[PDB]
């Protein structure tokens, strides 16, 4: 998956993400697709969470999955979750949970708790940085003001890095895929480098829903695992998700 | 890789399967009732995934005996989840006729990978 | 190895460390010692690095090793280095070095460059945090004022954590052994926990060269791998190193 | 563990092998000459480590063939180090009669682990 928080010349924030998931069950050799990826598409839904007939937050989720992987709180902040892989992170947390240590939160529930009950970009940022979790993860958070964008690379009990926008320094966007920024990607897929190349070619002046969707439609940023694309604007309050296809020729992931 | 794509928005063409439908979840309802409406509409599709998981599980080990363990032993093994998730998932299991252990496995797939 | 930076009630800093090293060559079944550890003792030397008959920095080193693992700059700061292990960190950096990418510094030389040419606690801290290195490491830094103590957990190209003294919170010391603070130790030895137990029993008011040496003389903090113990006080300018022995009964590491 | 030690300082007793001697390194000298004085005193002991390292290497692989490679191939393979380290280590190799490749291996043992 790819998560991008971008800042136009006007300091306006755009948060876009591609949801890639579904190799677990294998490959459909009949039409060149991933089994789960195709099955996750008809399950994808937009969700309007309301309290007292008023929207609290909106999200993109899979029916039956009560945690939130893509969402925003209109006028406040936007949050997307990217998978982070470790040698043995996920299962040590489950183990301590079964053996009775329950002071850590599941990743899907934490982002749900933040979108539901967090009232600010810093409150979410502070909670996303400090809360113990059962598995490593990436948190990509955008705010309601300029400069409020960051990637939080998490360990189960520590925040290894918080990478923030610095428009003065020339950092008008933050990109996060599935490998630590200071390390290297596992494969050729390397969706991060082309994502930055296309973000660069667009330039800060032209970043928009149109140019952001252009970035997330370029292979390998778009790939066979891409279930949907989401575009978010916190201050405007617009949140839209589109199912995607990558017809041959394309790339697996 | 590929040249950065131009003029792709608004979405159309072969890379846009379709739009995503909207549903409203009213948090004022108890957790056990929040997903009732949506799960009624989407229960069949979710069963397609489970059926496909049984077929793949069958290769390594017979799927039946595996699913007995997931459905019978996993809920007790993990214990209770904090609210509203435990009741939210219990409601999803009841409406869809999908065992709780499979609904749980779906909801913690990240930790499971 | 164990590194401790402590702060007394009067804000005075004490920096002590135990240099543990020498399993590589095996165990002497004749007198229950590590081969290298015993051979490193008669090679240990205190070094007074002078420029124009003026002391720049003093260090404890092994004759023939031009990098610095234990040292201080009188009146400015004190630096100790602890080994950090990773799945494949050390050799990926050497490999890129052989293929011509020389934008990273060797760990022993970096600490030497800091002790030799850094003029303040912040300059060293800033360099130790930001400088690219060929292998992961822990940097334990003490300053010439109260509150100037930190542990820098390093990746080859990133600083994963900087753990600082907080008199507000009650953090009058920082301890670093050979495992990341937010994780768990590899073995039973767990020299960190006894160090904190003994540091705690001493209490902030009584921390000194005498009580610090008490902490570093308690098993397993003192062990068979312990070549020498160092006690440092930056403002006073006192720097002492003592070769150690752990007679049976003791522990391997 | 053990009860926290009391009254161990100043150092004495069975856990205090001895004091550490002081040496002065004059940075005004060229790098090749800084360690000459100290290495004259400590060359024999450092050779003890090398001999002890050769014997253990001998088990897995003949030590000779390994050290030909280390002494002959490693310096050129790694290239030059930034000053003063390359000249400081070159000086240590000449004074101690220890090949440069072994002096280098000693100074990068951390990266080697
Ligand atoms: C490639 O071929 C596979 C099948 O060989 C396609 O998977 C099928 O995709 C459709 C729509 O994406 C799914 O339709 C659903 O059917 C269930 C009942 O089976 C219904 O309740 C839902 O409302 C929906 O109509 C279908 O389940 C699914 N089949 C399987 C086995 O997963 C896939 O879509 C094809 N992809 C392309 C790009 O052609
Ligand atoms: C356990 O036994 C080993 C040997 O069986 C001891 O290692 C020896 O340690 C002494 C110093 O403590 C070394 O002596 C040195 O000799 C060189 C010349 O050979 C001289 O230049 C030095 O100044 C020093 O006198 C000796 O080399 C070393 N032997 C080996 C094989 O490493 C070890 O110290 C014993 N430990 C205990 C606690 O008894
Ligand atoms: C949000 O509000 C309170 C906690 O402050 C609690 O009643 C409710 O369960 C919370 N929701 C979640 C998902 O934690
Ligand atoms: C922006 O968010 C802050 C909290 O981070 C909040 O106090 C403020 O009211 C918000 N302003 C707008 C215009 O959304
Ligand atoms: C993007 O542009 C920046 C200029 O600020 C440059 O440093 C970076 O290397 C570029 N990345 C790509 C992938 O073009
Ligand atoms: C310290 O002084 C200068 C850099 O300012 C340089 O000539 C010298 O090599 C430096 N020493 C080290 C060990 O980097
Ligand atoms: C401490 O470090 C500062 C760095 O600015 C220096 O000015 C000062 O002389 C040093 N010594 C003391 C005792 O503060």
């Amino acid at each position: 998956c790819t998560s991008i928080v971008a800042e136009d010349k006007k300091g306006h924030l755009i948060h876009g993400r591609n949801m890639d998931f579904g190799v677990f069950l294998g490959w459909n050799i009949n039409n060149d697709t991933w089994v789960i990826t195709e099955q996750l598409k008809p399950l994808t839904v937009n969700l309007d969470f309301q309290r007292n007939n008023k929207t609290v937050f909106k999200a993109s989720s899979f029916a039956g999955y009560v945690g939130m992987l893509t969402g925003f709180k209109p006028g406040l902040f936007s949050l997307t979750l990217n998978e982070r892989f470790s040698i043995n992170g996920g299962y040590l947390g489950i183990l301590e949970w079964i053996l009775g240590k329950k002071d850590a939160m599941w990743i899907g529930f934490l982002t749900r708790t933040v979108l539901e009950n967090s009232t600010s970009y810093e409150e979410a940022k502070n909670l996303l940085t400090k809360t113990k979790i059962l598995a490593p993860a990436y948190f990509i958070l955008g705010g309601n003001q300029s400069g409020e964008g960051c990637v939080i690379t998490r360990d189960r009990k520590e925040s290894l890095d918080v990478y923030e926008l610095d428009a003065k320094q020339g950092r008008w966007y933050v990109v996060q895929t599935n490998y630590d920024r200071w390390k290297h990607p596992f494969f050729l897929d390397d969706r991060r480098t082309p994502a930055k190349m296309c973000l660069n070619r667009t330039s800060q002046e032209n970043i928009s829903f149109e140019t952001m969707y252009d970035v997330l439609s370029t292979k390998p940023v778009l790939n066979k695992l891409t279930v949907y694309t989401t575009l978010i604007d916190v201050t405007k309050g617009q949140f839209e998700t589109y199912l995607r296809d990558c017809p041959d020729p394309c790339i697996g992931w | 890789t590929e040249d950065c794509r131009k003029s792709t928005y608004p979405p159309s063409g072969p890379t846009y399967r379709g739009a995503v439908p909207w549903y409203t979840i009213n948090l004022d309802l108890p957790p056990y009732k929040r997903w009732h409406e949506l799960m009624l509409d989407k229960a069949p599709m979710l069963k397609v995934i489970v059926n496909s998981l049984k077929n793949m599980i069958n290769t390594f080990v017979p799927s039946g005996k595996v699913m007995q363990v997931v459905d019978e032993k996993l809920p007790g093994l993990l214990g209770n989840f904090p609210g509203p998730f435990e009741e939210e998932m219990k409601g999803i299991a009841a409406v869809t006729d999908i065992p709780l252990g499979e609904i749980i496995s779906f909801n913690i797939f990240y930790e499971l990978f």
